[PDB]
């Protein structure tokens, strides 16, 4: 039961830009080495053959013409040594790769085996030609029951996560034959000074990379997605009686719990980043990098002996913000699994509406790529909107030992 | 005199060649959802071949090619390898004719029991039942129809189709022909790496015209144009001229179109042997007294005057020369001494459209039309050049001035053109 | 009168059409070094393929079809896998057309500057410098040459190139026109094994035919035959005539032509929808009165009587039915009710030569001109079917008598002819 | 350096012979189990096309009609147990196999290699599709230094070799320019009824076969060739001193060497078949086997501690001569190498007159298949018209003992 059969294609935006040069921020340099792989279950796939599903693109791309870009580097009239990348809006095209698996799709999602990201997205990257490589690839594959599963891998260097779903939502309206709201990219993203050269303790300086985006983490890493239900979410509540405190409880209590899982198995993970997805902090653009990076420090007991109520108080009161001197740093940054555990905060984001004609998604899931030897944790929603969805990313050894110590949690 | 009258007016009526009117034309405008352009192209050839000697050729093609962002390729080639079938090749055809032929018969009412000659002209696909059969197949035209397929003669039988349906509207009166030139790009492409093979990948777009002609007296009122000259010059005897644009099969055994290395020296040879023969024809009478009054003092004053070609802008007001390249665009511009505004449509033809093979014409002229630049009483010339080493021609003549909103394939982005085309595209 | 005579004879003589002759014709006579038996092709057929259904099939084909043991394949169908090459398709086609044009210019003292139209059709192959490039470039014709090459047609196109070069004959005065029907049988070899696409490898063979016309006076006492009417019929326009034979390509994908298993049912209505159009051109006007005469006595009388056919031994002496298999000519010798005379070119050409697809009524012409049965007055008939359901005839009338000894393709095996044909090959 | 790009044609008659019944002789069906492998080595192959070579095979096959046919069975109208076979002469064809070697032919000549006859001549049978399976397969071998190897693979059953040899230069006449002999197949063949049931002690019955011409032998046989000169020649002639006697010392010294050198490695071979491809006893006929089948005892003494020179004395005048009752047999009969060790007297045969312009061939060579399993001795002559070229067919495991015993000889 594998995929097979790949065909693969390119769609172009409609209109001819011409010679515009797409400038890439600050803070879009420093997630640059990471990518997302998005797998959207559909249950049936009739009546979405692969031309109705490709012709929506071309108005689509018109919007967003810097996805079908790609990377260039300007020159150095001064020192030599920076030269700093820009997204060069060619239209070159988003991949587009049908494909057909020959097993059932109900049993595949709830299989738990490590690794279906992986095969339903296109494994690909900023690759060794950097000029040449895509920013998007959409894989459509067809299932043998009639189920549908669209691949999107986004890399992260042009846009954020509540900056992809939304650019994939609003290729969804124009399919299902609504109107799009209106895509904001005329304020050009400028390059600030600040002269920052100190590493944040949040991240972990790599050695200076020039023609292949992505860090080698040695040991093989896959996405293992468990599920959080809401009987267990109510059974995380009843620690958090006798005090009252700021802790969101639908976020930081079951980033704790898999904090407590992985630390019972690792040495000791003292301290974690904190990648919230905040929606108070985006501006009005739709491709932009506005999250919110901070480290949590211990501060007293260790992670693997500790009630989850007070790494639930910990996460919320004494993060140390530090999205800033990410930004204003100079050299490769590697956020995610870099220096520490990551534990991503993507669950006020809006996955479940790409309705693509009136079919609301069966399940949806957002596995990573680029992830360093640390680990990431994403904490995604559920379709009826009271579960949380929580995709762990890990280097494959502490996998099957997450499974036996998270047995005991969610029963 | 009042007797020896008719004895010349029944002979001067009776002798004389029939009229063959232009009623319309419609050319096929390829989608938005088809277009490639200078990146993807790029991309493509880069992911197919290892060889960077297969692709610092395409490049240096593509980007000097004169073409632009709007070409558009049939939708077999948008895959990352091409896939040539013959349903994916069947179905390109069924796309390109009969939507050029239904924008045709909805402007000027033609009942389709009223086609009495179909000429559908094509080189490299032809099926076993042919494009004519099956534009007869679709339209449900008549039994006793003369259906002709030309096959295999290159970019130049759109004049050929011209002059076939001229010759057959002579002998059957009152009767209309219908005349579609088209190319089919999905059976064109070449799969190999050979270095001289690659060129028609790097230029041949779509892009198809239906033309309806009618030597009736009735289409007088409605026509534009009316034939007056078609000449042919068919340089194949010579066997450089014969064996320059040649389909061969390489080492691997894929099939393609090897062009020479010296093309441009034997197209400069097809060009200045069908001007010559068309210069008594169509140059006025103070034009045309360089032989009897110039050439007279060449044999005795002095073997070898000052170079003197004719020039044909006081015998032509529009030239259609057939984009081909923009090599041979800028040669005949430096021989005949035409204006940058002469050579108008057949560089933003190249650069809208691309090569289309056999149809280019027909793009050269709605770019006339479609600026309102074709006043009544016009001569159009529109040259065009093949496989064999033939290179065709032929002049119009407008009828009634055509009006500026004109339905064609231009008239989405007429506001835009011209541009200023560059001579390298940055990569 | 004698002052009312340049009224009427000037636009009587300014209104006939030119007279088409046919000067002479030369046929190609395949050598004995290229014959398939009938055990060798299943041999052949034995040791490509594995599967014992698609092998009884052509068994039944074959040995019921008609066809003999001098049947000629190009030099590419005698390996044990048929390795069809461009290059080795091309050199057939440089073999049975200049040694077919060769034989015609030496028995009518033709100089290659005396030909200006040239027409060529050939169904499958057409290279992208074509055929009538290629007998321009071998032969050094002039530049000014009307060069058409229809291909396309299917096997029917014989008589669209006759009809194609006498509507070019009226048109321009005093001209010779060559016509070249052929089959390049190599690029036609289906390799896979779909029980419905194997009918055309066991009928087709190797020939082609050069026919030269003109309309002059002076060959008015040479010229053997003039070409009185060419009735053309194209029945595409039905759903189920235009997919009859159709060319596919099969689930591995090998091209190849499609014939449906209701043809005889398609090619019935094809060849009554032609004797019906031509029906009131040849026949009789005491043969023509019942049917303006007893149709009277059917509507008033009895709807249903007893079945009279037109009898067409009446209107012709020479049969020359296209000889594409053994259950075409027995249907139209049944109920056209013809003599074992009249259908004897058409079975014995069928016999000897084979299915060649353009050019076998020129073979089964060149049969009734060896024995000496075409004497002066005579009018013969040629009919023929092709790949869209064209269904095109042509009705000669011969101007001389015909001596003996014709030097054609017969004359070394006419002295055996007609031998008994069985109704199954043993084997 | 093994052949290669074996491309596969027929050549037919020229002109059609119509319904002719070609009936088998009763000599023609004991030889029916053999096959003939004959290589013909050319030093020059310039002007030598595989067109020019296969344009006479037209013509030649026009006289040679039978060759061209297949083999087929009539029908019994009394009792079926016998069904007696014919060749029936339709044009169905003659195989030529263009292959090419890349190694040099005068070093593959010079090689001493066991087994070389079965790599340049097509190695077929009238096998398990025996209604269509060809009498004659031609393999046209062009060297890398410019040599040609014809390879004729013949079927005994339709003709012998000394009728094999005669036919192949009447192609060969044809191709020079010359005008070739007349040939003879007008007195036909008839079945003479003896009612003989004793199998000669010459040949070994075989069980009944029916669709499948060959002996597979249990032991694998290998052809080594080896080359006899003059200088040995007249060795061999010095032991008949004191004594003048019949033995013809060109065919019974050589062959009474190889049977001494062979019951020198085996248990005990007393008894021969001494096969005679005599000239004067050929009819007219140009396609019949007028072979003498006989056999020769030892009586006596083994051939193991007997002279070269009374082995001679013995295979001159104790031939017990038995080709009569051979051919009157009714079963499978396989006459080489079935009963006994088989001695075939190829010598007085024109090998070396297939000069196909002016070019005598340099190595003619002779090798049988189907050979049984005791072996077949092949005397052919040199090309010089001097020494004798001995083809040997034995068994593998009796190849590597017979050169060691053969060198105290040849020297």
């Amino acid at each position: 039961g594998a995929v097979h059969g790949h065909r693969l294609s390119t769609v172009v935006p409609s209109s001819v830009t011409g010679e515009v040069d797409y400038a890439l921020a600050d803070a879009d340099l420093a997630f640059k080495l990471h990518y997302l792989r998005g797998v959207y279950y559909y249950r049936s796939g009739d009546g979405l053959a692969t031309k109705v599903l490709k012709d929506p693109m071309f108005p689509w791309l018109d919007d967003h013409f810097p996805v079908a870009g790609r990377v260039r580097r300007a020159e150095a009239e001064g020192d030599g040594a920076p030269r700093r990348p820009y997204i060069k809006c060619n239209d070159c095209g988003v991949r587009i790769v049908e494909a057909r698996c020959d097993r059932d799709m109900a049993e595949w999602i709830r299989d738990a085996a490590p690794g279906r990201i992986r095969q339903l997205c296109y494994d690909k990257v900023l690759g060794p030609e950097l000029f040449f490589s895509p920013l998007l690839y959409v894989q459509i594959t067809n299932f043998k029951c009639g189920g549908l599963a669209l691949g999107f891998s986004w890399a992260h260097l042009i846009g954020d996560i509540p900056s992809a779903a939304t650019c994939f939502n609003k290729w969804a309206q124009i399919l299902s034959g609504k109107k799009p709201e209106a895509t904001v990219l005329t304020p050009p993203n400028q390059p600030l000074q600040g002269q920052s050269p100190a590493a944040p303790r949040s991240v972990k300086q790599v050695g200076p990379m020039e023609d292949l985006w992505l860090v080698p983490a040695g040991r093989d890493m896959a996405c293992y997605s468990f599920h959080v239900s809401d009987a267990v979410l109510k059974k995380l509540h009843q620690q958090q009686n006798g005090r009252q405190d700021a802790a969101a409880g639908t976020f930081e209590l079951v980033s704790a719990l898999v904090w407590q899982a992985v630390a019972k198995i690792r040495g000791d993970v003292d301290t974690v980043t904190v990648v919230r997805a905040d929606a108070a902090a985006r501006s009005g653009k739709s491709l932009a990098n506005e999250m919110k990076v901070g480290y949590v420090e211990s501060a007293g007991s260790s992670p693997a002996k500790t009630d989850v109520a007070e790494l639930a108080a910990l996460l919320a009161k004494n993060v140390v913000d530090e999205t800033a001197a990410v930004a204003a740093f100079q050299g490769d940054v590697l956020v995610y699994g870099g220096a520490n555990l990551t534990l991503v905060d993507m669950e006020q984001v809006d996955l479940y509406g790409l309705e693509i004609k009136g079919q609301r998604p069966v399940y949806v899931e957002y596995g990573m790529d680029g992830v360093g030897d640390e680990g990431a944790v994403l904490v995604q929603p559920d379709a009826d909107g009271r579960g949380r969805l929580v995709t762990v990313v890990l280097p494959g050894d502490e996998i099957d030992s997450l499974r036996a110590a998270l047995g005991s949690a969610l029963h | 005199s009042a007797f020896l009258v008719v004895f010349v007016g029944t002979v001067y009526v009776m002798s004389r060649p029939r009229p063959v009117y232009l009623v319309d034309y419609a050319c096929y405008k390829p989608p938005a959802s088809c277009r490639v352009p200078f990146a993807t192209f790029m991309e493509h050839t880069r992911l197919i071949s290892d060889d960077d000697k297969s692709v610092r050729f395409q490049t240096r093609i593509l980007e000097r090619s004169g073409l632009g962002e709007d070409t558009c390729l049939p939708p077999a080639n948008h895959y990352i390898p091409p896939n040539p079938s013959m349903e994916a090749s069947r179905a390109e055809a069924q796309l390109v004719i009969f939507s050029a032929i239904d924008d045709l018969v909805r402007r000027t009412g033609l009942k389709p029991k009223d086609i009495d000659i179909l000429v559908v002209n094509c080189s490299l696909f032809s099926p076993t039942p042919s494009l004519s059969a099956m534009i007869i197949n679709k339209y449900k035209l008549r039994s006793n129809i003369r259906s002709f397929n030309l096959s295999g003669m290159g970019c130049s039988a759109g004049l050929i189709s011209i002059d076939l349906a001229r010759d057959m509207l002579q002998v059957h009166p009152n009767s209309n022909a219908l005349v579609v030139s088209t190319e089919i790009i999905t059976p064109n492409f070449y799969q190999g790496s050979r270095r001289d093979m690659l060129l028609p990948n790097c230029l041949f777009r779509m892009g198809a015209a239906a033309i309806l002609l009618s030597n009736r007296r009735r289409e007088a009122r409605r026509a534009k144009y009316r034939l007056v000259h078609v000449v042919r010059t068919h340089k194949g005897a010579d066997d450089r001229a014969y064996r320059c644009v040649y389909e061969e099969e390489d080492e691997q055994g894929f099939s393609g179109i090897s062009l020479s290395k010296e093309l441009m020296a034997i197209a400069g040879d097809a060009l200045k042997s069908n001007i010559t023969t068309i210069g008594p024809l169509v140059l006025p009478m103070s034009e045309q007294l360089l032989f009897f009054f110039r050439l007279v003092g060449r044999k005795l004053v002095n073997k070898g005057w000052r170079p003197y070609i004719p020039d044909f802008k006081l015998a032509f007001e529009h030239f259609c020369i057939h984009a081909g390249g923009r090599a041979v665009i800028d040669e005949l511009q430096k021989n005949l001494q035409l204006s940058p505004r002469h050579v108008e449509a057949s560089r933003m033809t190249l650069h809208r459209f691309g090569n289309t093979s056999s149809s280019s014409l027909w793009y050269e002229l709605a770019y006339i039309e479609a600026k309102g630049r074709m006043r009544r009483g016009d001569r159009v010339w529109q040259i065009g050049f093949g496989s064999g080493f033939k290179c065709n021609s032929a002049v119009w003549k407008c009828l009634r001035s055509i009006k500026t909103p004109t339905n064609g394939p231009w008239d989405d982005c007429i506001h835009r053109y011209p541009v200023d085309v560059p001579e390298v595209v940055k990569l």
